[PDB]
């Protein structure tokens, strides 16, 4: 149908520039208005700027004035949003929706507003270095639980599968924990009958993207 | 519900001397005396003027927990009525005194190999101690009837001496963890229950 | 510039009326509009401009756009309808939202079953003794989590995630993660972790030694 894909969020020092990329798919992307909103990590949404229908009206928000810039380039089916003197604040995923419903933007009312279509994280870290985690083994001792420890990992992304994910049911990824050395922590358990401690071999496979780091790591008793 | 924090008076890592030892005042919370006599780690264990049952269903206004460090003889003299190095210029209980004096022995963790000689005992003073009063003063005490300008003589002497606390030495001699538990009544709503009152 | 209100933490049995009431501030809004946001996913437009609910939807919801105060009405509750509802006004360009709205399913009480984790040999290499006890598949989330390192409380040193309600058995799970070194690690030696939840009598003390 309709897919607004998003990517060009990564990880920035504070004060850079990063320009993002909207794209769009589908319905005519010159007839509708588009809107950037952000949402913090465990906070709400949050607007930032507009666009119309290319009839020159930016009418940005505060604390961005100045700072962003709306552009969009009808002809290739694209919105973009150049950001610029990165507040370390400005760390948020952000979204590209949809308009139709504005009085000075697009010509014409269609259709609602805000169909939003969102991703792509955007994290403007600060200086602290992008750190792969250390996984560790919760190892069991006596259902029967079990899981291991990602620890010690500063971007966030981090995903986790059970041997070769084939074992998804009793499994408990929860989120992350902001440790105070500006890193992040993250666990992730099975609980399993002990009729299968000793029979099936158990194996948690740890993924982070940006830092590049994969490590199966197994979980045997003490 | 909240109960009494006992686990950070017995367990605690570091212990003070006993010439300076510490006190932590306990009200507000709920007693759990079981802890204490069901364990087979406290080698003395003797409570004065509190009965051998009514442990857990006491209910005193305020509980004062003493507690500090010294070698195995010495712990003879933690009691009503006694005299000694210890009982009369360091640590000195009432004639009254109405609680319970729990002790074990810590050669493994207040001793090692070589000497750990950071805690202390006052083996001079011209007065013996009165009760609960915490002496912690620092001059050159005189002996003889021959004045010292506080020069470390004949007879005038610091009036601290350190604990010699090695693995290899004998039994007498090796540290002993002391807690005293003091129940303090008075004309008061109490604060510090049992859970079976 | 408005601060849109809503009362958020909300709790209902399956197949029930739910509402959420966004009053806007001043210089009455009209035509506010009505979000979900399901945990991992981005925003989907429930209802248009206060009313007339879009295609897709499943048509259990609803509102009323007068002025000054809305309503947002969810019938027929649904197992796998539990999100974050938000409110955002268009009539001022710097569009605001509302506070969000938290959705628990209410189930039947669950007590949870709780586990430890000794830091592993391979941590202590690095200095560090991370201890993991475990809260599983209980459904009332306020629960509690105290460490009693030798029976004595560590303030400050523990911090727990909470995982969003299961979608089957609808039920919570959290994880505390206590930190300390292998120096204040090596002088203790019982580590438990007891637990208080509103489907438990009597504390629950899970602890080992090292
Ligand atoms: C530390 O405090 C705790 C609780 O007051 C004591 O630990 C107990 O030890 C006994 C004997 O092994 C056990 O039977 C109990 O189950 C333990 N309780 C808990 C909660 O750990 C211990 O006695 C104290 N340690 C010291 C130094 O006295």
């Amino acid at each position: 149908e309709v897919q607004l894909v998003e990517s060009g969020g990564g990880v920035v020092q504070p004060g850079r520039s990063l320009r993002l990329s909207c794209a769009a798919s589908g319905f005519t992307f010159s007839s509708y208005a588009m809107h950037w909103v952000r949402q913090a990590p465990g906070k709400g949404l949050e607007w930032v700027a507009v666009l119309s229908y290319d009839g020159s009206n930016k009418y940005n928000a505060d604390s961005v004035k100045g700072r962003f810039t709306i552009s969009r380039d009808n002809s290739k089916n694209t919105l973009y949003l150049q950001m610029n003197s990165l507040r370390v604040e400005d760390t948020a995923m952000y979204y590209c929706a949809r308009d139709g419903v504005s009085v000075t933007m697009v010509r014409g009312v269609i259709g609602p507003l805000c169909d939003y279509w969102g991703q792509g994280t955007l994290v403007t870290v600060s200086s602290a270095s992008t750190k792969g985690p250390s996984v560790f083994p919760l190892a069991p001792s006596s259902t029967a639980a079990l899981g291991c420890l990602v620890k010690d990992y500063f971007p966030e992304p981090v995903t986790v599968s059970w041997n070769s994910g084939a074992l998804t049911s009793g499994v408990h990824t929860f989120p992350a924990v902001l440790q105070s050395s500006g890193l992040y922590s993250l666990s992730s358990v099975v609980t399993v009958p002990s009729s299968s401690l000793g029979t099936q071999t158990y194996i948690c496979n740890v993924n982070h993207k940006p830092s590049n780091t994969k490590v199966d790591k197994r979980v045997e008793p003490k | 519900t909240n109960l009494c924090p006992f686990g950070e008076v017995f367990n605690a890592t570091r212990f003070a001397s006993v010439y300076a030892w510490n006190r932590k005042r306990i009200s507000n919370c709920v007693a759990d005396y079981s802890v204490l006599y069901n364990s087979a780690s406290f080698s003395t264990f003797k409570c004065y003027g509190v009965s051998p049952t009514k442990l857990n269903d006491l209910c005193f206004t305020n509980v004062y927990a003493d507690s500090f460090v010294i070698r195995g003889d010495e712990v003879r003299q933690i009691a009503p009525g006694q005299t000694g190095k210890i009982a009369d210029y360091n640590y000195k209980l009432p004639d009254d005194f109405t609680g319970c004096v729990i002790a074990w022995n810590s050669n493994n963790l207040d001793s090692k190999v070589g000497g750990n000689y950071n805690y202390l005992y006052r083996l001079f003073r011209k007065s013996n101690l009165k009760p609960f009063e915490r002496d912690i003063s620092t001059e050159i005490y005189q002996a003889g009837s021959t004045p010292c300008n506080g020069v470390e003589g004949f007879n005038c002497y610091f009036p601290l001496q350190s604990y010699g606390f090695q693995p290899t030495n004998g039994v007498g001699y090796q540290p002993y963890r002391v807690v005293v538990l003091s129940f303090e009544l008075l004309h008061a709503p109490a604060t510090v229950c049992g859970p079976g009152s | 510039i408005q601060m849109t209100q809503s009362p958020s933490s909300l709790s209902a049995s399956v197949g029930d009326r739910v509402t959420i009431t966004c009053q806007t501030s001043q210089d009455i809004s009209n035509y506010l509009n009505w979000y979900q946001q399901k945990p991992g996913k981005a925003p989907k437009l429930l209802i248009y401009d206060a009313s007339n609910l879009e295609t897709g939807v499943p048509s259990r919801f609803s509102g009323s756009g007068s002025g000054t105060d809305f309503t947002f009405t969810i019938s027929s509750l649904q197992p796998e309808d539990i999100a974050t509802y938000y409110c955002q006004q268009y009539d001022n360009l710097p569009l605001t939202f509302g506070g969000g709205t938290k959705v628990d399913i209410k189930r039947t009480v669950a007590a949870p079953s709780v586990f430890i984790f000794p830091p592993s040999d391979e941590q202590l290499k690095s200095g560090t003794a991370s201890v993991v006890c475990l809260l599983n598949n209980f459904y009332p989330r306020e629960a509690k989590v105290q460490w009693k390192v030798d029976n004595a409380l560590q303030s400050g040193n523990s911090q727990e995630s909470v995982t969003e309600q299961d979608s089957k058995d609808s039920t919570y799970s959290l994880s505390s993660t206590l930190t300390l070194s292998k120096a204040d690690y090596e002088k203790h030696k019982v580590y438990a972790c007891e637990v208080t939840h509103q489907g438990l009598s009597s504390p629950v003390t899970k602890s080992f030694n090292r």
